RNA sequence: GCUCAACGGAUAAAAGGUACUCCGGGGAUAACAGGCUGAUACCGCCCAAGAGUUCAUAUCGACGGCGGUGUUUGGCACCUCGAUGUCGGCUCAUCACAUCCUGGGGCUGAAGUAGGUCCCAAGGGUAUGGCUGUUCGCCAUUUAAAGUGGUACGCGAGCUGGGUUUAGAACGUCGUGAGACAGUUCGGUCCCUAUCUGCCGUGGGCGCUGGAGAACUGAGGGGGGCUGCUCCUAGUACGAGAGGACCGGAGUGGACGCAUCACUGGUGUUCGGGUUGUCAUGCCAAUGGCACUGCCCGGUAGCUAAAUGCGGAAGAGAUAAGUGCUGAAAGCAUCUAAGCACGAAACUUGCCCCGAGAUGAGUUCUCCCUGACCCUUUAAGGGUCCUGAAGGAACGUUGAAGACGACGACGUUGAUAGGCCGGGUGUGUAAGCGCAGCGAUGCGUUGAGCUAACCGGUACUAAUGAACCGUGAGGCUUAACCU
RNA sequence: AAUUCCUUGUCGGGUAAGUUCCGACCUGCACGAAUGGCGUAAUGAUGGCCAGGCUGUCUCCACCCGAGACUCAGUGAAAU
RNA sequence: ACACAGGUGGUCAGGUAGAGAAUACCAAGGCGCUUGAGAGAACUCGGGUGAAGGAACUAGGCAAAAUGGUGCCGUAACUUC
RNA sequence: GCUCGCCGGAAGACCAAGGGUUCCUGUCCAACGUUAAUCGGGGCAGGGUGAGUCGACCCCUAAGGCGAGGCCGAAAGGCG
RNA sequence: AGGACCGAACCGACUAAUGUUGAAAAAUUAGCGGAUGACUUGUGGCUGGGGGUGAAAGGCCAAUCAAACCGGGAGAUAGCU
């Protein structure tokens, strides 16, 4: 229900072992626009796949 | 478990899901792309790409189940008038998905679904 | 066993409640007079031998 | 399969009308029982003069059973009564004569073989 | 001048109730639980008066005697009163053996059948209801049997709250009374989101001394083990008959567990039909929204049991109790002492599952890497420029895989999904058009129309070029070979 | 007996089985006549008992519909 | 004590169905209630359906299930009529 | 803006009571708002309430309250 | 005609699940009883603590009642922790 200790911030530094975050590997370069952008996803432009996919 | 089951529940009840792909369907088809979440396009590839099968050949009968879940018939005036004729020769597949980043408030992830002979 | 007299504890929770019977006729005798149960096992021998007079008597 | 505090109803000329299981018999543990069984049963309903009374406590043979009985070709043989039929509790013969109704072929037996022979229909 | 007699004498002078209650404190002191103790209790043993026709010792055992158990009632007041929640139930249990069923024996006042008692044996099995807060018990009807105990007389941060044990109310009863009753009867708030330990699952890290991909071996651990009934042997043995077996064999059950959806069903709010009231679609005709999915009627896939397949072994070893064989000590006798055989659901295996973080990190099988230099505290050294393999992760499509993770399939060469065609499937003969009928409605097209998850196909869409990660022949020591 | 200890009194009923209930029995532990007695139609979110109907209460649980739990963002306590 | 599922008096009374100011669906009118978005495990909270059985459950048919309107027929004991 | 959903003898309109700028515009997003907020009953700055007939005031009076004197009471005061 | 009948508003609170760091220092959801009177509800008015009031339960008197609250005696007193 509640603890009958104070827990040690070394445990702390244990429970936030796996909490930590992971970046990207690499970003997807277009091959028109030529800019990096999110694998699988368009790029800000509105391109994906080299074509402008969307005129914004 | 959800063996060999098809559907998302979307944390909608089965009410709401109809009366959701109502309005959802019933303005893509207008403005021929629009911006939804990611799930309400991947559930919607169990709704909308088959609400393309919805856009198939004109009879006078045909006129109806785009009536039933829509509520519109000015809709039903855009398919097979237009987009029947359009679509004449695919068979199936007639979107495209454009995971288009992350909304804003609440960090959902977004995407485009629209036509593919879009122009 | 025990008796359900009130007090709980003192009463459930002991054996306070005595019962004798007889092997070749089948005759049982009880007994939750006092709190103890040799005032009670005792006395129920008392009350099955008073019972035990009464069994060539009853059939004479 | 018909557990304890089940209403039968009665497939002889015994007299009875209404009769309950109390016990089912012949295994250990044996929560269930269908056709071709034995139960210990109570009489709740009997005729104003028969051979039986209201309470008699005695076993009898279940006959027709609204849940169904299976058959090697995949048929299932279900009913739309429940009824039985007495029987002795020493000897554990029937009692009555004039059978009741159809009657099915998983009843036959060196047992039973006196049922059939009275029965005026064996599916 | 005081039974100031509670007699070193609180006052000349003083009774109660409090479950409406309250403070101050106490484990210095009660009630449960633990503790010690074992009187009592329970369970054995010793003696043998005798009973048992005779015959103590088949079965019993007077009078007495000696122990064991902690298990009854107790004793004690050591833990706890700045809290250790108790009866019964329910849900889950697990242990003991002083064994209820099953197993193995010995003796019998054991013809058989059936028992009796004793010993071995704890693998597995070991009822439902009526009564009552129940426990217990009685009873009914089962069963192979309905074991007994340890567990805070197991289990309320799991449930129940009937009983006891608040305040309300009443009777009987007691007291003048307020009130009280191991007297009843009616009514009467069961809190807690889990840090740790423990447990059930499932990952990450690093390790196993070049790296990667696999297959395993199996240390060790777990699961599992129940039984009736019928028939044969066989009416055989036995017995005068009645009755009725051993052993061996077959069949079918019960109960349990695993697997499963072909069947038989349920469910199937996403398939379909019927129908009520209303609202809207200009209006009819049609639909649709809402009314618990509005109310029904049904049904695919899936999931499911009440649906159907297995499962308990046989076998081996070593044995327990027990039976022996040779055989001295002990010219005989003698299962033991030397030797030696048999002997049970216990044991170890045989059965399945887990399993090399088995640091003791094992095994075999396959793939990858054969570039350059500086530094000084010269080495399992540090740094720099080329190189980036096997493969890996990441990303996307995804799954009869799944909380997440992990797992599995697939990423254009491609059937991974979705879509599409084909098919089946299921509601049950659409709409519109005719036709008849005053009409409601019926008939013609008509298993038509529609069709979720499904079966066969189809690249139609969505599964991206890359990049990332991981590199560049792998310590020392002898040893053995080869040169 | 809302009163009875003994006491699950005895008998009858009721049930397969009834420590309950309903009839008697009077042995009233310790009823009793305005701290009224006995009876009483109607009445009762009143007490007990029995039946029919009814059904996941139960045997013996299965399946879906939602709201959380779990995943990701934004925020962000608590007793101890 | 909160932008608190509470409490607070008077006045107002559209349509259809309906005895009705019940209920339903609505008009006028007003809102979608201050985290979302996923996933579709146990597990509770709510719900729906259920083979065969029908109180055996349990302290106790607790809750659920069921009954349900308008006419008409018919309706026992007993009564203080 | 487009549908969609809910309420509708109210989740609509209207007052008293009570609140006391919340009202209307401009501006601002630190805090405040159980998240963002470009928004706000937030901040800031401006506006905005017009009456012989409506309400109050006012004229009456109830329950009542006070009270000249008056009565009573140590005093304070009580009653009227 | 009725301390009549069924039953809205209204008024009460009998059962059950909730909820118990709550939406809420007693509420919701489902039901339930009363619902022409011993009714219900406005605006006021009055009764003050050994007093009030009470179809009475030691009930209620500003979330507190077997002697209200606030101030003072008062640093009550404590052989107790
Ligand atoms: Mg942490
Ligand atoms: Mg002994």
């Amino acid at each position: 229900a509640v603890q009958q200790n104070k827990p040690t911030r070394s445990k702390r530094g244990m429970r936030r072992s796996h909490d930590a975050l992971t970046a990207v590997t690499s970003l997807s370069v277009d091959k028109t626009s030529g800019e990096k952008h999110l694998r699988h996803h368009i790029t800000a432009d509105g391109y994906y796949r080299g074509r402008k996919v969307i005129a914004k | 478990m959800r063996h060999r089951k098809s559907g998302r529940q979307l944390n909608r009840n089965s009410s709401h899901r109809q009366a959701m792909f109502r309005n959802m369907a019933g303005s893509l088809v207008r403005h021929e792309i629009i911006k939804t979440t990611l799930p309400k396009a991947k559930e919607l590839r169990r709704v909308v790409e088959p609400l393309i099968t919805l856009a198939k050949t004109d009879s006078v009968a045909n006129r109806r189940l785009a009536f039933a879940r829509t509520r519109d018939n000015e809709i039903v005036a855009k398919l097979f008038n237009e987009l029947g004729p359009r679509f004449a020769s695919r068979a199936g597949g007639y979107t495209r998905i454009l995971k288009c980043g992350f909304r804003a408030g609440d960090n959902a992830p977004m995407a485009y679904i629209e036509l593919v002979d879009r122009s | 066993y025990r008796t359900s007299g009130a007090g709980g504890q003192h009463v459930n929770r002991t054996e306070s409640a005595v019962r004798i019977t007889h092997i070749p006729t089948g005759i049982v005798t009880q007994c939750q007079n006092d709190r103890s149960q040799h005032k009670n096992k005792d006395q129920a021998m008392k009350q099955m031998k008073a019972k035990l007079y009464e069994l060539e008597m009853q059939k004479k | 399969m018909i557990q304890e505090q089940t209403m039968l109803n009665v497939a002889d000329n015994s007299g009875a009308r209404r009769v309950m299981c109390i016990k089912v018999l012949g295994g250990s543990h044996r929560r269930y029982a269908g056709v071709g069984d034995i139960i210990k049963i109570t009489i709740k309903e009997a005729i104003p003069r028969g051979k039986v009374k209201k309470g008699d406590v005695l076993k009898a043979v279940v006959v027709r059973t609204k849940k169904g009985v299976r058959r090697p070709d995949g048929s299932v043989i279900r009913f739309d009564g429940n009824a039985c039929v007495l029987l002795n509790n020493n000897s554990e013969q029937p009692i009555g004569t004039r059978i009741f109704g159809p009657v099915t072929r998983e009843l036959r037996s060196e047992k039973f073989m006196k049922i059939i022979s009275l029965a005026p229909e064996v599916l």
